[PDB]
């Protein structure tokens, strides 16, 4: 009952589990980690601190501090 | 021309809301007639063509009243 | 289907055709007539209809709420 | 698969002749809750006269 | 590549038409005065 | 139609279980009797259960308290 | 045992408390949360049977639905704008 | 009657599709069009309580 | 008189009298196991019948003296929170015995004995009301679900997974322990009640909810710590893949709904944006992710993330609501994603594969598989009338009472979450048969036929009738959000 | 039926090119009475008394 599992499969399939011998820093692939993993959760907050500042302006109160 | 029967006996047809004109009140017994027939085209004419009567003629009256506003509107493009 | 014959197929193979499927037609009719005439029953049973009809519809028949809506002030 | 197409070409033969005086007749009593027509955008009267 | 500018170009008609229907006026011509209905023009009914 | 048809039983078998010889029962399985019978616990406590108990909550109460409230 | 009833509950609030100093007397404190949450589901429940009275007149309203609720609507919004847990709108009861 | 007319073709969809070997390739088309056939009779029914 | 501790004593006195027998009698150990477990069912049952939904304070309570000053101790008790987790907890395990039922007499006893104190560990995490003693039970399941990936998982690399989901719960683990000695020895008890009613200095909620988040982040897959779910899941048994994403991702939004949101109310209001970008950008990358993995079981294992991600967005917005949805999105993947991962254990069990392009147009050969698939795939795109529609509805419903930005996020999260499902199902269910490697093989038995019936049932049960669980919780969730909340 | 020199038709129904033709003689005789009836109407050349 057990597939055949021919071999041009599985060298594939662990080439990418194990991808992680494949990284050198490379300055393209470091700009394009750097911009995911820091500027986008940047620009995301302040987005939504800025709604909230928003939000807020129209009843009145005075803003949270939002550390 | 102005309103003869309207308001409580208008609100008691449920007369569309836009189509309450100033010889709206003929309507009512129009739309007695549509319920009374299963919505016929061709059964019920003689009480449509008044109430086309008094849409075309509201029709022609708004349209002499802004020929005349046109009409004075034209002096005013008038640089001597 | 040279395998197809062998899997359940719930709804039905490839090509079926069971040897007596009239009869079996006639019993699902039932069964669909026996189990929507609950359906009716609760339909009778909860229907509104607040403004009374121009001309006498085929309903009021078994439908008994007609006009009972028209005192909206003592609304929970 | 000759019975369908029948009902059809009778329909689209005679519905829009028996429904455009019931759905809009200039007026109608058809759309009680159902459609609610803006007085100011209610270009019905007007045009079927000034066009 | 091509296909995008067909998109672009396409769209430029419609707005460049659309450009038109600005440069038309079609608003300000109308042949009608507006709407006067009774009761201060439904203000009750709204 | 007016025929009757062919194939006197439906292909295939229930569950992949082969059918035993006549005669004889499904031969239930270990554990079918223990599961079976928690199922049909299962089935009726809660038929049972979530209906005759009480309907308290605060939604009802919210619902009696502001009856009584609006009309003053 | 049970009362087999509605869950009957204290309308009188809670005594003890002090809203300068809510901390000082935690022993005051549950009951106090347990009536403010009770009182904001009362105004809910008003709400939304303001909801079903809008539902009703509706249907029964007709093309004119302005004319003879008008009244009722305002009533409606003005409970709606304290609703609860809702929007940036936060009472203060 | 009235909840009648969305709940006939789910039911047949239902026990046709569920039981579609017991009903072949041809009862379960008949049944089908049965129920919506009738789905549609009480649809006209009601556009004749509500419409006119 | 059913009480809590009963339901407790249940799975320990099934597991003290499993070790009596030998292993020989493999069939009185299989029997015995699932008996206790399926009392252990009913009895979670019948204590969801007795449960008052009117009061605001906890149900029944069981105080056993830890200390000799009885300045902690065993404090049970349910709420309308904890009920719904103990009755789920109580479901999965059953099913956990029965899906391994074929190969008992490969595994042995050591498994029947590992999942009972499973279920035992986990009940008494869900009902007890003593902060530090929860952070004990909360961390103690690190034992046995180590026991049970590592003694039956992968082939060789089922070492490096338990290291790194023991690694994973270390440094965050203690780390919230400092702040769990911080609080008693400022407060002076554990007791939650007592907890609750206590003026914490506003710079010191800060640095309490960073050390509690910090081993809730473990728990629930958030941005930094994440990868462990894919790899620690595939490198897992299929009856300990059910319980993984079934129950453990519940620990760190039940303890964000237990010992974080009531106790720093300002603290949970400064750190709301923060949150709400990290659950965004988790949805968003797990969503692009996801959708390009040939891992049979990574690509569920991925939109459990994702759901729990989308969890806390209305878990953290303070709202009836928002927590409401949070809890029904919690069982209803709790019960979608135990589902996936049985018929990822069923599809690997015959084939093992382990991949996604082997199988592919089986849907001419195994009908009921497909139907079941479908029906599970179906729920896991949050249609109306499933499980997850309506509160993954209401979660986004409360999000937008507070924020109008991130929670559009949450909602574009399922703009391509339907999309890859579908695309997934069309992998495996759908195309011409490919009969080089896929020689044999067979459909459902009469076990795993019946065993999703009860997921069936629940799942529509939750989809066009929600309102009873909704009735016991309202009271609760409400008092959850007003709480030091005075104006 | 025949073959010309190699491809043969089935004759068509008699059921169906009588209804066909039937149906269409009817179609375009109530094409033709409308146009009788209100014909002005739509073209302008007599109002439907309302004017
Ligand atoms: C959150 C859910 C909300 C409700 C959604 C319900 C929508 C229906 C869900 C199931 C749809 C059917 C999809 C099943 C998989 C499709 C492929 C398949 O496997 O079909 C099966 C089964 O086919 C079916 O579709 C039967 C399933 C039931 C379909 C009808 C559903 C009716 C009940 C649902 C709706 C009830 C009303 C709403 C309830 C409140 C076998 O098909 P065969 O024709 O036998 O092909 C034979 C295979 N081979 C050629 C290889 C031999
Ligand atoms: C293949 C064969 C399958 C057979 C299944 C049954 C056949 C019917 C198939 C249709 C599917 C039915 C699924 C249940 C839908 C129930 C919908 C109505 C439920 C409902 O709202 O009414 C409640 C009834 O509770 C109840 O009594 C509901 C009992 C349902 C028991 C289902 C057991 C599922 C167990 C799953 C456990 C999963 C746990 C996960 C946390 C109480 O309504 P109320 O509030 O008004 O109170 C009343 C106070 N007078």
């Amino acid at each position: 009952m057990e597939t055949n599992k021919n071999k041009f499969i599985e060298d594939w399939g662990s080439a990418r589990e194990n991808l992680e011998h494949n990284f050198r820093w490379t300055r393209r692939n470091f700009a394009l980690i750097g911009i995911f993993g820091i500027a986008l959760p940047i620009i995301v907050y302040k987005g939504i601190v800025k709604d909230f500042h928003m939000q807020d302006e129209d009843a009145g109160r005075p803003h949270r501090k939002f550390l | 021309k102005k309103m003869i029967a309207t308001q409580e006996e208008m609100s008691a047809a449920k007369i569309a809301l836009g189509s309450r004109d100033m010889c709206a009140h003929l309507l009512i017994p129009l739309n007695k007639c549509r319920q009374a027939e299963f919505y016929l085209p061709w059964k019920c004419e003689d009480e449509r063509h008044v109430y086309e009567k008094c849409e075309y003629e509201l029709v022609m009256e708004r349209m002499l009243a802004m020929k005349k506003i046109r009409e004075e509107e034209a002096l005013a493009k008038q640089n001597k | 289907g040279d395998f197809r014959a062998k899997v359940w197929s719930m709804t039905g193979g490839p090509n079926c055709r069971p040897k007596h499927w009239r009869r079996n037609t006639a019993i699902a009719m039932f069964g669909v007539f026996l189990v929507c005439i609950p359906i009716a029953k609760l339909s009778a049973k909860l229907e509104q209809r607040p403004h009374m009809p121009v001309r006498p519809i085929p309903s009021q028949i078994w439908c008994k709420n007609f006009g009972t809506k028209d005192d909206y002030e003592k609304e929970h | 698969m000759a019975i369908p197409l029948i009902l059809l070409a009778l329909g689209s033969l005679f519905v829009g002749y028996l429904a455009k005086d019931m759905m809009i007749g200039l007026g109608t009593n058809f759309w009680a809750n159902s459609l609610l027509v803006l007085p100011k955008n209610e270009i019905l009267a007007e045009s079927e006269f000034a066009a | 590549y091509e296909a995008l500018a067909w998109l672009s170009g396409g769209l430029g008609f419609f707005v460049g038409l659309g450009l038109l229907a600005v440069l038309n006026d079609k608003a300000s011509k109308v042949p009608f005065t507006p709407r006067v209905y009774p009761y201060d023009n439904l203000r009750v009914e709204l | 139609w007016a025929t009757p048809g062919h194939e006197e039983r439906p292909k295939g078998y229930f569950m992949n279980r082969t059918p035993p010889a006549p005669g004889q029962s499904r031969k239930w399985e270990d554990w079918e009797l223990p599961c079976y019978i928690t199922s049909f616990l299962t089935i009726v406590i809660l038929g049972v259960g979530l209906n005759a108990k009480p309907d308290l909550s605060i939604e009802t109460w919210a619902h009696q308290k502001a009856l009584e409230r609006l009309e003053m | 045992g049970r009362k087999k009833g509605l869950p009957e509950f204290e309308e009188s609030a809670p005594d003890g408390f002090d809203p300068e100093n809510p901390y000082k007397d935690p022993v005051a404190m549950v009951e106090m949360r347990e009536h403010i949450v009770r009182e904001k589901w009362i105004q809910i429940e008003k709400a939304k049977i303001l909801r079903e009275k809008v539902k009703w007149c509706y249907r029964v309203e007709g093309v004119n639905h302005y004319q003879k609720c008008r009244h009722l609507v305002q009533q409606y919004l003005d409970s709606t704008r304290g609703v609860g847990w809702g929007k940036d709108h936060r009472p203060i009861s | 009657m009235y909840l009648l007319i969305v709940f006939l073709p789910l039911l047949g969809s239902s026990v046709a599709g569920f039981f579609g070997r017991f009903l072949g390739s041809e009862g379960s088309a008949i049944m089908t069009t049965t129920c919506v056939s009738f789905s549609s009779i009480l649809s006209l029914i009601a556009f004749y309580e509500v419409a006119l | 008189y059913f009480n809590l501790s009963g339901l407790i004593l249940c799975p320990v006195l099934g597991s003290i009298i499993l070790l009596f027998i030998p292993n020989s009698r493999i069939r009185l150990i299989r029997l015995i196991g699932l008996c206790a477990s399926l009392i252990t069912f009913l009895y979670s049952l019948v204590l969801w019948i007795q449960f008052d939904s009117s009061t605001a304070k906890f149900q029944f309570v069981e105080s056993l003296r830890w200390l000799p000053y009885e300045n902690i101790n065993f404090y049970l008790g349910i709420d309308g929170i904890s009920l719904f987790f103990v009755i789920l907890t109580t479901f999965l395990i059953p099913i956990c015995i029965l899906v391994g039922w074929s190969g008992m007499r490969s595994y042995g006893k050591e498994y029947i004995i590992a999942f009972l104190i499973c279920e035992f560990l986990m009940i008494a995490v869900f009902c007890m009301l003593d902060l530090l003693l929860f952070y004990v039970f909360f961390e103690s399941v690190l034992i046995p679900m180590f026991i049970i990936i590592g003694v039956w998982g992968s082939r060789q690399r089922k070492i490096k997974a338990a290291y790194q989901f023991f690694l994973y719960t270390l440094l965050g683990s203690l780390f919230m322990l400092l702040a769990i000695l911080l609080i008693l020895f400022q407060t002076g008890t554990t007791d939650l009640q007592i907890l609750l009613t206590t003026e914490f200095s506003e710079r010191r909620q800060i640095f309490l909810w960073i050390a509690f988040f910090a081993s809730f982040a473990v728990k629930v897959p958030m941005v930094p710590v994440h990868i462990w779910l894919p790899e620690a899941h595939v490198e897992a048994p299929t009856a300990g893949s059910v319980i993984l994403a079934g129950i453990l991702l519940k620990f760190g939004t039940y303890g964000f709904l237990r010992f974080s949101i009531p106790m720093f109310p300002e603290a949970t209001l400064c750190f709301t944006p923060f949150i709400y970008t990290l659950s965004a950008i988790a949805i968003i990358y797990t969503s692009l992710t996801t959708l390009r993995q040939i891992d049979l079981k990574k690509i569920i294992a991925y939109s459990s993330v994702a759901h729990m991600n989308l969890v806390t967005i209305g878990m953290f917005s303070l709202n009836i609501q928002g927590i409401g949805g949070s809890i029904l999105l919690m069982l209803s993947h709790g019960l979608v994603s135990s589902a996936l991962f049985l018929c990822v254990g069923v599809l690997y069990d015959r084939h093992k594969t382990r991949l996604v392009r082997y199988y592919g147009g089986l849907v001419s050969t195994m009908p009921n598989f497909s139907t079941i698939f479908f029906f599970f795939t179906l729920a896991n795109m949050s249609l109306p009338g499933t499980s997850s529609f309506i509160g993954e509805f209401l979660i986004l419903v409360g999000a937008f009472q507070r924020n109008s930005l991130v929670a559009t996020l949450a909602a574009l999260g399922m703009i391509l979450g339907a999309a890859y499902s579908l695309w997934l199902y069309n992998r495996v269910v759908s195309g011409n048969l490919k009969p080089d490697f896929l020689h044999k093989f067979s459909d459902l038995n009469g076990r795993e036929v019946f065993i999703f019936i009860p997921f069936l049932v629940g799942l529509v049960w939750m989809g066009v009738y929600p309102k009873v669980f909704l009735d016991c919780m309202h009271t609760s969730v409400s008092n959850l959000v007003q709480h030091g909340k005075f104006h | 039926g025949i073959t010309y020199k190699g491809v043969t038709v089935h004759t068509p129904k008699t059921w169906h090119t009588v209804t066909g033709k039937g149906l269409c003689a009817v179609m375009w005789f109530w094409i033709l009475y409308r146009a009788k009836q209100d014909g002005p109407v739509v073209m302008g050349w007599r109002h439907p008394w309302d004017g």
